[PDB]
């Protein structure tokens, strides 16, 4: 048949160096076989280890028997050609129209095939708004588009996968949100869009553009800081193994129909022993903390700020146990329950102290900035 | 720096000079325009030792060119790679030779020496400090074998230290090219001895066996067999030019493969040769260059070394490799054959490494041996010396310029006793 | 001194062998081995900006049948790499390495799309130069023994999947130039120009 | 020595399949000039030396300062 | 206020050096450029001395007479570091005869090295000792190199002078005329140095290949094995520790006698990056992996002679006792014999700074390991090998041309030969029992 | 005139640890909460299942 390969490295922590193996690929039966092009000795062989298809990609991660890798580059002409297709670009954005709709938009957003690679919190400030949309000073619709921006959050993503830049477009629907219902009732605009001035969520209409858009918003010189306030609120993290299901939308707008207002989603990339001095409230603490650790540093993690009048405890109620295998018994209309499946890979996890709510959501929004 | 100094002289000794300084362009990036258009940096830091450089940018190269008849000169110029030569140094006479010492060494070349060793002393005197002088010549040619000796007798005894390099296409012993071959062969060599420093003899007859036999080409011509020779000079001075992990200089060998005063007769190769066919379905592995290089039909001299002993012998490697492989393969080839090398010197084997193999080529290595082999090239040379001079044959127009029978009879005494003195080490035991 | 040069060199100059010797080879694979360069080019700058990164480049020219060594890509990076910017214009390297072209051939070139626009209205489309082309005048610059039925399997393969794809004069110009390398005497390929189109 | 022969000036195909054929065969193939160009200049290179594989190693002394551990570059605590 | 010096001479001396001074600079926080950010002990004025702001300059005396490997210095990774006018260079090669570097050439080089000295010596305040590496199975370094121990000695005297000579092997060499070269070297050598360490090429091979599981390696990681030797060696008196070493505590206590002060060294443990993790390397075993035979980096078998005094300079984390076990356990080990007026004979340092390793080295991290530096009369059979092979080949005259003809007498081979056979006489005598 | 640098110097280090001991005893204190609120909070729901 065909065979796939990849390059894979890893970073040991008893060995100072970093070796190379293999982690050879076999598409017939879904099996995993790794050797190492070093030292000429058969490292893993022929052992199917239950990998999703979609997962191997260039920048993604995978653990696998205690050891945890990461594919750096590829290998052969075939392997290089069959996904290189999957590496189209285009920006996503939406308006905030949908502000109170945000957790749906990013639901719909999965099922199509395409990847939220990346996604952060800004509101678009007057000063540098006008650099962008630059292609549009002449038209009247310059200045309407104007204050319509600069009025409150806006949310930013960018995905990544096969036609990104047009069967992002498709979906998302013809301009003009009012004429979408009459010939596209299913579509983005149909759902959510009011009028042409406030047409929900945008594409970037051409390639070559949709560098430009994206060099404003995730480039390291960027003009948008992450507007919030750290007052009277508490943080709560979507761990990793929810962003590989596909629920990450559903547990947005869970919490954002019972009164709490959202202020900002943003994705950190953080390694093992970043992630150990989060949970130091824990370290020794009842909650068995070694197992726990190892699992946050398995993939990305999207963090969330929550407000309410009652910051700390009420959120907690809705979040009124450690364990969901308690949660679904006596409480199952409860956050943790409806998507929790073991002790180590619960969910949602929110501040559970008073007094310590303002630190722990400020080093997500300060510290690693 | 250390810069040498290359004379040639005949039509062979032409036609070899010009492929050798052909190869040496190649390699070091000079062009027929003589203009630059290297790659990698490391090809000019020793350029200074074949080429010099003036105004205007194109390297020159600081041969020599010359002959007593005006056809060859005129021939390698109209060639490719003609105009690199300075058109001063061609130096030409009006006669011809005509395979006759006397014509060549005393009469018409002393008429005409007086050029040459101007030219020689001018370029001697601008180079910053000298090495010493290579020349490549022929003995059973009239014009060259009889006038270069004259020539390297006046350089040698004008610089004392200075250590000369001889290369000599000496006659083979069933494809001959003169009816009098031996006359100037014989009294070269024996003139050769008190002077040249280091002779390194090289056989036509071999060309032809070591073509057919490995490289395989259904019609050989003498550009094919010129450039052999040419990469053999070329791997020669390699250290010279290129760095290294152990340089090594003309000097180093002397030191390391001329034990006594009257033995620097040496034997050269190449490796490794092979057919455009087989090119990739060979390995190229420090053991495999072993045997090649030691292969007795290998070797470039008539005489087939399996027949005398080994008392000195240095390989010169080029590119990268191990050390390490390069001393177990040594201490292999030097155990394994327990009867090939004299029993009174201990580790008679030289090594050595450049880090720059030659251009389109993984690794190859240049053999020098001092191989009482060569006996038998001697041997018969004075054999059959000696029986066409117990006929006084040819003798009248040898005895018309100056020449007495009895400084032949000097000539025939030193080659004989060189051959014995040359033999006696082997019977020899400590 | 007038009478002389400084030669000397003041401007890089493109290496050569290493250039050229790329064309012998990239001769060989056939007619639209040219084509299969380009192509390789945009398919994996699928970005739009003008260009390969570092690396790429080995991945892009890799993927033809070139597995040149270090040098030999050593040499040819510094000269397209003016000032280590960090990109190289893909376009350039196209133009360079095919060969040359002469006025008159594009001159040609123009002409034909002009009356392929003709017949269709100004509108272009591969159905039309599926549809209509001589698929023995590939014969006369190369001879071969693959029957025509299959001839026209090569046309499309080559060409795009679908057969409503849009298509630009530009891109007129750079498939045919694509194929001319291929072919070695400028008359022998313009009468293919008109043999493929019947002009 | 009985070579040439029954072969003449032919170029391209399988030849006449006498004696040595095959290596010859291959040089035609690399280039010009089957044996012993009429007097399409013959390469005298081209023969003796064979394939060409063209790169210049480095220096291999330069090889010291040159190394990296990647794993020394982690932000650690 | 401590500082050595250092003089390199020769081919293999120049590549030694290249190594010793990678792993000095990288053990130091000091860049390739010269600049050391750190980000603060005086640690770095034993080696180097401060130019005023930021940048270093190593004390290195470089000497070769020819131009090849003192250039590639220059037009390395190391061209902004080394002062512009220290890295002395020749204009002709020495051609592996001792007679051309010792009486003609090797006399035109003697006044610039001194004068480069002189002004070391004189910028340095403390001048503990030299340290000096050549081969003597070549031309520069055998000739010039005993030229300027003999000036070094004659000009400041009571001052120390260590050396790492390379000699050759039993089997594998270089050189065809290398053991005449190797006589005249060791007789200039024992009257005027103090401290020796045969290193010959053979043994750190077989040392490789049996650790670390590299069939075919190159002279490049036999340099490493050699400058982690120097390094730990030298650290003592330059990192803090409990107990400390001095240069200067070798002639007082490794040393015997005036005459005999020939001693041969090792380097352990040497793991790879794959062996290194799963074996314990406890103080106690790699104690016992000192002591074997095979491993030492001299061709010369311990068990066929006596010992007489042996030191051993410890590094990283040890505990002082488990010295003391291993040393203890040696003692009691029955294969091992010592000299019978040698009562307590070793001499134990500990420090604290743990070994470092160059980055892309074949050894993998480490935390301990122990540096044998000891001294025992089984040297003897190096030197009959050499005196063997010098009468071979010299029974007749042999390449004896060479020589004569540079200025050397032809008697002086006759008192070289004399000196070796009264030292191997010193030798036999000294290992008697009372 | 060097002895500035230890005298100065070894300050640097003993204050740090002092001022280390109210970092963690402050971190200590809450320590101490959290384990009180996960147990009384788990030990109801032991009732209350
Ligand atoms: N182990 C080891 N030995 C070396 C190295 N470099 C040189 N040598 C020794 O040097 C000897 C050959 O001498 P040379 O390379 O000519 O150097 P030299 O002794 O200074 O003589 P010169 O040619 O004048 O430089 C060999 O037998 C080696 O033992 C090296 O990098 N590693
Ligand atoms: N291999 C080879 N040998 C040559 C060539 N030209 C001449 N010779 C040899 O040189 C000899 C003739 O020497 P020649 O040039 O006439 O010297 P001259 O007689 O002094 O002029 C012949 O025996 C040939 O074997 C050549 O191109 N290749
Ligand atoms: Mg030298």
């Amino acid at each position: 048949d065909i065979r796939y390969i990849f390059i894979v490295e890893w970073f040991d922590t008893a060995a100072s160096l970093i070796r190379t193996y293999y982690l050879t690929y076999f598409t017939q039966d879904k099996t995993i076989e790794m050797y190492d092009l070093k030292n000429k000795k058969v490292f893993l062989k022929r052992c199917e280890y239950a990998i999703k298809d979609s997962d191997l990609y260039i920048g993604s991660i995978l653990n696998v028997y205690s050891r945890q890798l990461k594919i750096v580059d590829f290998a052969d002409v075939f392997t290089r050609s069959k996904f290189q297709n999957i590496k189209e670009k285009t920006f996503a954005m939406i308006k905030p129209d949908a502000y109170i709709h945000i957790g749906k938009i990013i639901s719909i957003i999965e099922r199509s095939g395409l990847q939220i690679s990346n996604l952060k919190m800004t509101k678009m400030s007057q000063e540098d708004a006008r650099e962008f949309y630059g292609e549009h000073k002449g038209k009247p619709f310059y200045d309407g588009l104007v204050n319509f921006m600069s009025s409150d959050l806006i949310v930013g993503m960018e995905l990544v996968g096969d036609n990104a830049i047009k069967r992002w477009r498709e979906l998302l629907g013809p301009t003009n949100t009012l004429v979408a219902r009459e010939q596209a009732p299913n579509s983005i605009r149909g759902l959510f869009g009011t009028d042409g001035t406030r047409n929900a969520c945008h594409g970037s209409d051409s390639p070559g553009s949709a560098f430009r858009e994206l060099n404003f918003f995730f480039a390291k010189t960027s003009k948008l800081k992450t507007q919030a306030f750290f007052n009277q609120c508490t943080c709560c993290v979507i761990k990793p193994h929810i962003v590989k299901q596909n629920q990450v939308g559903e547990v947005i707008d869970m919490i954002l129909s019972e009164g709490f207002e959202i202020s900002a989603l943003q994705t950190f990339f953080l390694d093992r022993p970043t992630a150990e001095e989060f949970y130091e409230v824990y370290k020794g603490v009842l909650p068995e903390f070694n197992a726990i650790a190892e699992h946050l540093t398995s993939g990305m993690c999207y963090a969330l700020e929550v407000r309410q009048e009652n910051a700390v405890k009420s959120f907690r109620d809705i979040a009124g146990p450690h364990d969901p295998e308690i949660a679904k018994v006596i409480r199952p209309n409860t956050i943790r329950a409806r998507f929790g499946i073991d002790r180590v890979k619960n969910g949602i996890h929110c501040t559970d102290l008073e007094d310590d709510g303002v630190l722990e959501v400020e080093y997500f929004f300060n510290a690693l900035q | 720096m250390r810069e040498i100094v290359h004379i040639q002289g005949g039509q062979c000794g032409n036609q070899i000079g010009a492929k050798f300084w052909e190869v040496i362009s190649d390699e070091h990036g000079i062009d027929p325009t003589g203009t630059y258009h290297g790659d990698s940096d490391l090809q000019l830091e020793r350029i200074n030792v074949y080429y010099n450089e003036a105004t205007g940018g194109r390297y020159v190269p600081r041969a020599i060119l010359m002959d007593l008849e005006p056809g060859t000169m005129d021939s390698v110029r109209a060639g490719p790679f003609g105009q690199l030569f300075r058109p001063d140094n061609f130096v030409f006479g009006q006669t011809g030779a005509g395979n006759n010492w006397a014509k060549g060494h005393y009469t018409e070349g002393a008429e005409l020496i007086d050029s040459v060793l101007d030219v020689v002393r001018k370029e001697a005197e601008g180079c910053d400090c000298l090495q010493g002088f290579q020349i490549t010549h022929s003995l059973g040619g009239g014009t060259g074998s009889g006038m270069g000796t004259l020539l390297i007798s006046k350089v040698r005894e004008e610089y004392p230290d200075r250590i000369m390099e001889t290369f000599s296409v000496v006659p083979s012993p069933k494809v001959s090219d003169t009816v009098v071959e031996p006359y100037n062969a014989t009294l070269s060599v024996h003139q050769l001895v008190e002077n040249a420093d280091e002779c390194m003899v090289i056989d036509n007859e071999a060309l032809y066996d070591i073509c057919f036999r490995t490289l395989k080409l259904t019609t050989p011509t003498y550009g094919d067999l010129n450039h052999l020779v040419s990469a053999a000079m070329s791997g020669v001075t390699c250290c010279l030019r290129f760095p290294g992990q152990l340089n090594s200089d003309l000097r180093k060998l002397a030191v390391n493969l001329i034990p006594f005063p009257r033995l620097h007769f040496f034997m050269i190769g190449f490796a490794p040769l092979t057919s455009r066919g087989s090119q990739q379905y060979r390995a190229l592995t420090v053991p495999e260059l072993t045997q090649q290089m030691f292969d007795a039909k290998n070797m470039m001299c008539a005489a087939d070394p399996r027949h005398g002993r080994y008392l000195t012998a240095s390989a010169l490697f080029r590119g990268r490799m191990s050390t390490k492989e390069v001393d177990e393969q040594m201490l292999n080839v030097q155990n394994k054959n327990s009867s090939y090398f004299v029993e009174w010197i201990p580790n008679n084997i030289k090594s050595s490494i450049c880090d720059i193999p030659p251009k389109g080529l993984k690794m190859a290595v240049t053999f020098v041996g001092n191989s009482t082999a060569i006996q038998e090239m001697f041997k018969r040379v004075a054999e059959q010396f000696t029986a066409m001079f117990r006929r006084k044959a040819f003798l009248h127009w040898y005895t018309g310029e100056g020449m007495d029978e009895m400084e032949f009879t000097e000539a025939e005494s030193n080659m004989n006793d060189l051959v014995s003195e040359y033999q006696q080490y082997q019977d020899a035991t400590a | 001194n007038p009478n002389v040069n400084p030669v000397f060199k003041l401007a890089r100059e493109v290496p050569s062998p290493i250039i050229n010797k790329l064309n012998a080879d990239l001769k060989k694979q056939g007619p639209f081995a040219f084509r299969s360069l380009s192509k390789a080019c945009q398919k994996a700058d699928t970005f739009l900006n003008g260009s390969l990164s570092h690396d790429e480049f080995k991945w892009v020219i890799k993927e033809i049948g070139f597995s040149l060594t270090k040098t030999e890509f050593d040499n040819l990076f510094k000269f397209f790499d003016k000032n280590y910017e960090g990109k190289v214009i893909y376009s350039v390297f196209i133009d360079l390495v095919r060969g040359q072209q002469s006025e008159i051939i594009t001159q040609s070139l123009s002409q034909g799309y002009d009356a392929l626009a003709s017949n269709n209205g100004g509108k272009v489309t591969v159905e039309s130069i599926v549809q209509r082309y001589n698929p023995l005048a590939i014969q006369i610059i190369y001879p071969t023994r693959k029957i025509a039925q299959d001839l026209q399997r090569e046309f499309v393969a080559e060409w795009g999947g679908n057969l409503q794809q849009q298509v630009n004069k530009n891109a007129f110009v750079e498939f045919f130039s694509d194929v001319r390398a291929f072919c070695d005497s400028e008359s022998k390929f313009h009468q293919y120009f008109s043999n493929a189109f019947g002009l | 020595t009985t070579l040439e022969s029954y072969n003449k000036q032919l170029q391209k195909g399988q030849g006449t399949l006498i004696g040595n054929w095959w290596e010859e065969r291959e040089l035609r193939d690399v280039t010009g000039i089957g044996r012993s160009a009429h007097n399409s200049v013959n390469d005298t290179n081209e023969r003796t030396m064979g394939k060409k594989f063209n790169h210049i190693p480095n220096t291999t002394n330069s090889e010291y300062g040159k190394g990296f551990n990647k794993a020394d570059q982690l932000p650690r605590t | 206020m401590r500082e050595v010096i250092s003089i390199h001479v020769g081919q293999g001396g120049i590549q030694v050096g290249n190594a010793c001074w990678e792993l000095f600079c990288l053990e130091h926080g000091i860049q390739p450029d010269g600049q050391m950010p750190s980000d603060g002990d005086d640690a770095f004025n034993t080696f180097f001395s401060e130019t005023g702001a930021g940048k270093h300059v190593p004390r290195a005396v470089f000497l070769d007479l020819e131009p090849t490997v003192i250039d590639e210095v220059r037009t390395g990774t190391y061209r902004q570091l080394f002062h512009p006018e220290q890295l002395i260079s020749g204009k002709e090669d020495a051609a592996n005869n001792f007679a051309r570097g010792h009486y003609t050439i090797g006399k035109e080089i003697v006044d610039l090295c001194l004068d480069r000295i002189r002004k070391l010596a004189d910028n340095c305040t403390g001048l503990q000792g030299f340290l000096v590496f050549n081969s003597v199975g070549g031309g520069t370094g055998s000739g010039l190199g005993s030229l300027l121990l003999e000036r070094l000695s004659v000009d400041y005297g009571k001052k120390s002078k260590l050396g790492f000579t390379i000699y050759p092997s039993p089997q594998v060499s270089t050189a065809v005329v290398e053991p005449y070269n190797s006589i005249l070297s060791t007789h200039s050598l024992l009257e005027h140095t103090d401290v020796a360490v045969m290193l010959d090429n053979e043994a750190i091979y077989d040392i490789c290949r049996r650790n670390l599981d590299i069939e075919r390696p190159t002279y490049t990681n036999l340099n490493r094995l050699i400058a982690q030797v120097i390094s730990s060696l030298t650290a003592s008196l330059r990192f803090d520790g409990a107990l400390n070493v001095d240069i200067t505590e070798f002639q007082t206590n490794l040393v015997p006698y005036p005459r005999i002060h020939f001693m041969l060294s090792s380097y352990a443990p040497i793991i790879s990056a794959e062996k290194a993790y799963h074996e314990q390397l406890s103080v106690a075993e790699i104690t016992n992996s000192a002591f074997e035979p095979a491993n030492m980096m001299a061709k010369c078998d311990p068990r066929h002679g006596k010992y007489m005094a042996c030191s051993m300079m410890y590094r990283g984390d040890v505990v002082p006792k488990d010295v003391n076990a291993s040393i203890a356990t040696i003692k009691t080990k029955r294969t091992i014999q010592f000299v019978d007026w040698c009562p307590t004979g070793f001499k134990v340092g500990i420090n604290y700074q743990p070994p470092t390793v160059v980055p892309g080295g074949d050894l993998a991290k480490v935390m301990r390991a122990v540096c044998m530096i000891s001294n025992s009369t089984a040297i003897a059979e190096v030197f009959s090998r050499l005196d063997h092979k010098f009468d071979l080949m010299y029974a007749k005259r042999a390449f004896v041309h060479w020589y004569v003809g540079e200025g050397m007498e032809e008697g002086e081979f006759s008192e070289a030969r004399e000196d070796l056979a009264a030292l191997e006489k010193d030798y036999e005598e000294v290992g008697i029992e009372t | 005139n060097r002895g500035k640098a230890v005298n100065e110097g070894n300050y640097i280090k003993q204050r740090l640890a002092e001022l280390r001991v109210r970092s963690q005893r402050a971190l200590n204190e809450r320590r101490q909460k959290l384990a009180t609120l996960l147990g009384r909070e788990h030990e109801q729901y032991k009732q209350e299942i």
